RNA sequence: CGAUGUCGGCUCGUCGCAUCCUGGGGCUGAAGAAGGUCCCAAGGGUUGGGCUGUUCGCCCAUUAAAGCGGCACGCGAGCUGGGUUCAGAACGUCGUGAGACAGUUCGGUCUCUAUCCGCCACGGGCGCAGGAGGCUUGAGGGGGGCUCUUCCUAGUACGAGAGGACCGGAAGGGACGCACCUCUGGUUUCCCAGCUGUCCCUCCAGGGGCAUAAGCUGGGUAGCCAUGUGCGGAAGGGAUAACCGCUGAAAGCAUCUAAGCGGGAAGCCCGCCCCAAGAUGAGGCCUCCCACGGCAGCCGGUAAGGACCCGGGAAGACCACCCGGUGGAUGGGCCGGGGGUGUAAGCGCCGCGAGGCGUUGAGCCGACCGGUCCCAAUCGUCCGAGGUCU
RNA sequence: GAAUGCCGGCAUGAGUAACGAUAAAGAGGGUGAGAAUCCCUCUCGCCGUAAGCCCAAGGGUUCCUACGCAAUGGUCGUCAG
RNA sequence: CGUGAGGGAAAGGUGAAAAGAACCCCGGGAGGGGAGUGAAAUAGAGCCUGAAACCGUGGGCUUACAAGCAGUCACGGCCCC
């Protein structure tokens, strides 16, 4: 027997497919759906994912934003049910896969090191260029 | 009062109600029965069940004989379940809905010797502060000349884990009949590979 | 405990038990076959395995990618022309480890042999 | 992830701007504060004229902390700080305004007006 | 510690009674299938170095 | 043996 | 007195009950709420801090509560050594002095190896009248046993008002316990990358050693893990404690009692989880071999089976346990996936150059999920029933 | 028959602690009755204000070579102060 | 052993005679087994006698549901005379 292929299985009927492909170092804003009593609305968080430890199902990313003079960071399954949508903001170049070393730099210093990635934002624009 | 005998086949989480559900699959089924045991031939009530097929080059004449007074292809284990009696001769999830609430007996992950303090939850020591030697020790372990023993069934280091471990009220999250998956929350005993038995619960 | 682990220590630390297997690698690739204890006969395939499999890629990234270990442009060069030439058909399992018989008389170990297939 | 000894920076106008947790205020022996929770906490720092001043032992809900907060939907949220917002025995907010984004925790948990009195609830 | 001691002699029976786990247990060995000489099994038979059927090494 | 290792100093009981 | 280590602390508890809390009650100067006082009850629980060597005590902040005692004022062949309790030195005080002090002050060597009982674990042996492979009954043990807030009932009963219920029903916590690794968060001794100095290979480029038993730094899978997740306390049946009764004489009345019956506790029995037939009182069920050869015995050759040897294992100190041994996926390799790293080398272009760009999410790559006989589990060996008698 | 007696011998603890710096090893070849331990070669690691070299004191043949391995060497030894 | 003054041991015996074991066998040697010497060789040089503790091999009785200052009294069983 393939415990891992049965593992898969369960996990086949809320595995995402519609989510664009991201990496540490993009700024990007996640639409997430959140209850405040009782009601549910669509409450935006945009800011650099600065982590993504994959698993499978289980990968899930962090993003990062300063909200009013405080740093905050949020971790999201990168399957959810709860995700909206996600929009790149902007794709930016990191020279490792975690980024957790952004919490100790400034606003200029951290434009310094994650400077915009030409590359992958002509791919944003190569593609949409569609039927 | 049903069981099933299965196999522990990993940790996952899904999603209900927009709630992580933390879960571990279960491949139970198919479980054939192999032998009734009745109040008048036995003095109690149960059912031996059969799991996992198992290759005949392998299974001795006395088992053999034993399988074939049931009509029964050689299988790798056998396990009975206290006064449970299906009317079928095979036991599958079917017999568990979700919503239901199920008990789960495995063997424990094996520690092996463990320290007092791994085993017992003990404090230890001290790490600075003068301690000479005794950082992970279990400290005294009795009186003085009253009563000038050790109390049986004093808690000190020894072997911990593979032994059986039960885990009450687990929740039945979903059923995949086909196959042959039972999907429960929580946490079950063992590691994965490893067999378990699946019962109603004893709670309300 | 030492659940689901795999490597021997061999009573090394990181950097000792990494030259011995550099040292029995070229030894073994040297001379074709050499006598060492069981256990570190059972460590040794795997490390010269992934060896002749790099030469059978190769590549100059492989040959650069195997001199990190056997350092001999020589006897790399060995093992690119006339050691992995012989394996271009076979999927793996470039040694072999049997056991001798008798044991050292100063320690008492058990002994094998590690050869190059056929 | 709050204890007795741990400090918090103050995110209202009530004058406080460090506080140093003195208790636990969830039961018998409670070992942490989370978001949501009250402690007793005696004011270390605070600006010149404030309602609150240096001394004085002061209860506070815990607004947002540096260890992560898990939640039902498996998503979590973190903050650079642990912050705090001076309440009375009422659990009001004794100042006038909260300075920060503030845990969703604090909803459900009864602390409606420091909610409001948020600028982001996130 | 406080350098513990025997408080009395062994005698001659608990002595031999601890012993009583310590006799050898003699060698596994099977004839090799060449040369009919009694080897350990699963080793390369030391008086014809033949193994799995096959001359191995010199003997 | 005509180095005799000096006793241990008793513990004071006083 | 040919030595029984002395305070406090730490660690580990265990018992008592004259009960701090939680449960059950009677009386009340008990309207309700909340108290008082006594009775029953030892199942569980009984917090974190400031000061002092302290025990003790006071104080802060909580709590359901922050109980008092025994065990050589429990526990130094378990730790500590701040105090006491040697030799130094100083103060106050006494003494002509040497010196003295339940007067003070600063400092002042705490012994690797467990034989016997006891204890935690784990085997070896024999036994359980034939020999074996399985699955089990549970005698008897052990574990567990805590508790709070809010809300509905209901601002109702009670109350001038303030205040505010019983019973019944929800929800949410603290601490503790068992298991787990999906998430969160650790580690991950060589899984990847970057960096310095030096020596080297091979001059460039590319690399290797060493700088720790990782040179340093940024990361980091499996595993082991808590800070993370699941779940447990019960329910329920039974017998009672105090206490409250029914019916009822002795004793025309009365009386819970003398005949008889009911109610009644977190406690007792059972229930739950775990060990468990050496339970020598050695239990049961299913299946397998079977009347062997030679003088309740002996020696043989076997049967069913077993062990040895081997490849291994989230099993493990050894042993044991579990899987596998060519009719075989057990380990190693190889291949695919997952995962970590984060764009190798080489070449081309750009810049005087450090570099940069492309080729390229490339290269490398432990343990995870699998595939594949490429390599090793070759070949074998030794034990192992013939069934006592009424 | 005892004097923690005296001299000698032999037990127990026990196949137990230990085998004296955690700078570190591997292979191949040779010798020999015998080899992890001696010789040879390659590979690897350690010291390098030394763990390298030269004096003085002290030691007194321990130097060199051949033949040896009972004891000495904390194992082994064909090697050795 | 102690710088020194000084302290201060242990250790006797083959046999009448070396007749002290040629030679052969296993073995690297040591040791042994034969042969031989001798009245005698468990008088063989690790030598007269050769006690005891202590260690071992073989045989008889005995023991794995049993509580012990180890003996004693009784009865029974088995082995021996
Ligand atoms: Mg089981
Ligand atoms: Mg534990
Ligand atoms: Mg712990
Ligand atoms: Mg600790
Ligand atoms: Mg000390
Ligand atoms: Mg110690
Ligand atoms: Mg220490
Ligand atoms: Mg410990
Ligand atoms: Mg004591
Ligand atoms: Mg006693
Ligand atoms: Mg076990
Ligand atoms: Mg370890
Ligand atoms: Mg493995
Ligand atoms: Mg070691
Ligand atoms: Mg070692
Ligand atoms: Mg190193
Ligand atoms: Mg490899
Ligand atoms: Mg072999
Ligand atoms: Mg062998
Ligand atoms: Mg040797
Ligand atoms: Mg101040
Ligand atoms: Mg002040
Ligand atoms: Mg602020
Ligand atoms: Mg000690
Ligand atoms: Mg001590
Ligand atoms: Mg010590
Ligand atoms: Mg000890
Ligand atoms: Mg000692
Ligand atoms: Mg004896
Ligand atoms: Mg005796
Ligand atoms: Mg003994
Ligand atoms: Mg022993
Ligand atoms: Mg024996
Ligand atoms: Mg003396
Ligand atoms: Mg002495
Ligand atoms: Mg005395
Ligand atoms: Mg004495
Ligand atoms: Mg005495
Ligand atoms: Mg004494
Ligand atoms: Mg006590
Ligand atoms: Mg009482
Ligand atoms: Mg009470
Ligand atoms: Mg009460
Ligand atoms: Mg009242
Ligand atoms: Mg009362
Ligand atoms: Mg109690
Ligand atoms: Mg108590
Ligand atoms: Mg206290
Ligand atoms: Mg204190
Ligand atoms: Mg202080
Ligand atoms: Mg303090
Ligand atoms: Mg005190
Ligand atoms: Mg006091
Ligand atoms: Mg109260
Ligand atoms: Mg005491
Ligand atoms: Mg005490
Ligand atoms: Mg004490
Ligand atoms: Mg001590
Ligand atoms: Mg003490
Ligand atoms: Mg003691
Ligand atoms: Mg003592
Ligand atoms: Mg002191
Ligand atoms: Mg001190
Ligand atoms: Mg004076
Ligand atoms: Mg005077
Ligand atoms: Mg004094
Ligand atoms: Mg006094
Ligand atoms: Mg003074
Ligand atoms: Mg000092
Ligand atoms: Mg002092
Ligand atoms: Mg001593
Ligand atoms: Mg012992
Ligand atoms: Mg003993
Ligand atoms: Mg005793
Ligand atoms: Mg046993
Ligand atoms: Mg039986
Ligand atoms: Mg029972
Ligand atoms: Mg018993
Ligand atoms: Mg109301
Ligand atoms: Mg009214
Ligand atoms: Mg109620
Ligand atoms: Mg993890
Ligand atoms: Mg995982
Ligand atoms: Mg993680
Ligand atoms: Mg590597
Ligand atoms: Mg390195
Ligand atoms: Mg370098
Ligand atoms: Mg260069
Ligand atoms: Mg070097
Ligand atoms: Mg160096
Ligand atoms: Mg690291
Ligand atoms: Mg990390
Ligand atoms: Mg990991
Ligand atoms: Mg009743
Ligand atoms: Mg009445
Ligand atoms: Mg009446
Ligand atoms: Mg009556
Ligand atoms: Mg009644
Ligand atoms: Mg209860
Ligand atoms: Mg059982
Ligand atoms: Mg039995
Ligand atoms: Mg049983
Ligand atoms: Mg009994
Ligand atoms: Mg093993
Ligand atoms: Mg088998
Ligand atoms: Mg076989
Ligand atoms: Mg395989
Ligand atoms: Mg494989
Ligand atoms: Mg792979
Ligand atoms: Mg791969
Ligand atoms: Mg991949
Ligand atoms: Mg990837
Ligand atoms: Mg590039
Ligand atoms: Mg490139
Ligand atoms: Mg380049
Ligand atoms: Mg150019
Ligand atoms: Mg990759
Ligand atoms: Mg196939
Ligand atoms: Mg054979
Ligand atoms: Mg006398
Ligand atoms: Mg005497
Ligand atoms: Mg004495
Ligand atoms: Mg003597
Ligand atoms: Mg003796
Ligand atoms: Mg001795
Ligand atoms: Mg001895
Ligand atoms: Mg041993
Ligand atoms: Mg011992
Ligand atoms: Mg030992
Ligand atoms: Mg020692
Ligand atoms: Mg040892
Ligand atoms: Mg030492
Ligand atoms: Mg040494
Ligand atoms: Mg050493
Ligand atoms: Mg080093
Ligand atoms: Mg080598
Ligand atoms: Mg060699
Ligand atoms: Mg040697
Ligand atoms: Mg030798
Ligand atoms: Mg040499
Ligand atoms: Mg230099
Ligand atoms: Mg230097
Ligand atoms: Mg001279
Ligand atoms: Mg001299
Ligand atoms: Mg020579
Ligand atoms: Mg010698
Ligand atoms: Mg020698
Ligand atoms: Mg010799
Ligand atoms: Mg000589
Ligand atoms: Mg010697
Ligand atoms: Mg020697
Ligand atoms: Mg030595
Ligand atoms: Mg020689
Ligand atoms: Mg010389
Ligand atoms: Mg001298
Ligand atoms: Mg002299
Ligand atoms: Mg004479
Ligand atoms: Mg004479
Ligand atoms: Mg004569
Ligand atoms: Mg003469
Ligand atoms: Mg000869
Ligand atoms: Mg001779
Ligand atoms: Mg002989
Ligand atoms: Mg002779
Ligand atoms: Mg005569
Ligand atoms: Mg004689
Ligand atoms: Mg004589
Ligand atoms: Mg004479
Ligand atoms: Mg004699
Ligand atoms: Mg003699
Ligand atoms: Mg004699
Ligand atoms: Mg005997
Ligand atoms: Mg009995
Ligand atoms: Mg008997
Ligand atoms: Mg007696
Ligand atoms: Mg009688
Ligand atoms: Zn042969």
């Amino acid at each position: 027997m393939n415990r891992g292929a049965l593992i898969k299985l369960v996990e086949s009927r809320y595995v995402r497919t519609d989510l664009p492909e991201f990496r540490p170092g993009d700024t990007v804003r996640v639409s997430y759906k959140v209850k405040e009593g009782n009601r549910t609305r669509i409450q935006d968080f945009e800011g650099i994912v600065i982590r993504i430890r994959r698993n499978g199902f289980n990968t899930t990313f962090t993003v990062r934003k300063v909200s009013y003079g405080v740093g905050v960071e949020r971790i999201f399954p990168l399957h959810s049910p709860l995700i909206q949508k996600i929009d790149i903001v902007q794709r930016g170049r990191a020279r490792r896969a975690k980024l957790y070393f952004i919490r100790n730099l400034s606003d200029r210093e951290i434009r310094r090191k994650l400077r915009a990635d030409r590359k992958r934002i002509d791919q944003d624009r190569a593609a949409e260029r569609a039927a | 009062m049903k069981g099933i005998l299965g196999v522990k086949v990993g940790m996952t989480r899904i999603f209900r109600d927009d709630r992580a559900v933390p879960v571990t699959v279960i491949l139970a089924g198919p479980c054939p029965v192999v032998q009734r045991r009745t109040p008048e031939k036995d003095g109690y009530t149960a059912v031996q069940l059969g799991f996992l097929p198992q290759n005949p080059k392998r299974v001795n004449r006395p088992l053999k004989g034993h399988f074939a007074k049931a009509g029964v292809e050689p299988v790798r284990i056998l396990r009975e379940i206290r006064d449970f009696n299906p009317e079928g001769d095979t036991v599958t999830v079917e017999i568990f809905k979700p919503g239901e609430r199920v008990d789960v007996t495995g063997t424990s992950k094996g520690r092996g010797f463990a320290g007092v303090m791994k085993r017992w939850n003990f404090a230890g020591g001290p790490d600075s502060h003068g301690a000479h030697k005794i950082h992970r020790h279990p400290g005294s372990i009795g009186n003085r000349k009253t009563p000038g023993r050790v109390y049986k069934g004093k808690k000190m280091a020894g072997h911990y884990g593979a032994e059986r471990v039960t885990v009450m009220n687990l929740e039945v999250v979903d059923v995949i009949p086909e196959e042959n998956l039972l999907l429960v929350k929580g946490a079950v005993p063992g590691p994965n590979g490893g067999l378990v038995i699946v019962r109603e619960t004893k709670k309300a | 405990m030492r659940h689901l682990k795999s490597g021997r220590k061999l009573n090394r630390h990181s950097s000792h038990r990494l030259a011995l297997y550099r040292n029995q690698a070229k030894s073994l690739l040297t001379h074709g076959r050499i006598t060492t204890t069981v256990p570190k006969a059972k460590e040794l395939r795997g490390f010269v395995d992934h060896l002749i499999h790099l030469a059978k890629r190769g590549d100059l990234h492989a040959r650069r990618l195997v001199l990190r270990d056997l350092q001999d442009v020589k006897l790399v060069r060995k093992l690119f022309d006339e050691i992995a030439p012989r394996y271009r058909d076979r999927q793996g399992g470039y040694t072999r480890v049997l056991k001798l018989a008798e044991r050292r008389r100063g320690d008492g170990a058990p002994l094998a042999l590690v050869e190059l297939v056929e | 992830m709050i204890q007795p000894q741990t400090y918090l920076e103050v995110a209202d106008n009530t004058g406080a701007r460090k506080i140093m947790c003195i208790r636990v205020l969830k039961g018998s022996n409670a070992k942490y504060a989370t978001v949501g929770d009250v402690i007793v906490a005696s004011v270390k720092e605070a600006i010149p004229r404030g309602a609150v001043k240096e001394g004085d032992v002061v209860k506070a809900v815990v607004v947002r902390t540096k260890k992560e907060i898990k939640r039902p939907d498996g998503s979590a949220i973190r903050f650079d700080d642990n912050a705090a917002v001076i309440i009375n025995n009422q659990l009001e907010p004794r100042g006038t305004r909260v300075f920060g984004p503030v845990a969703r925790e604090l909803r459900e948990k009864g602390f409606m007006k420091i909610v409001s009195l948020a600028p982001e609830v996130l | 510690a406080k350098h513990p001691v025997p408080k009395k002699k062994t005698s001659k029976a608990r002595r031999d009674a601890r012993r009583s786990h310590h006799a050898l247990t003699p060698p596994t060995l099977v004839p090799c299938p060449e040369c009919k000489a009694m080897k350990p099994p699963h080793t390369v038979c030391p008086e014809c170095g033949y193994y799995a059927g096959r001359k191995v090494l010199e003997v | 043996p005509v180095y005799i290792p000096r006793p241990r100093p008793p513990h004071p009981r006083l």
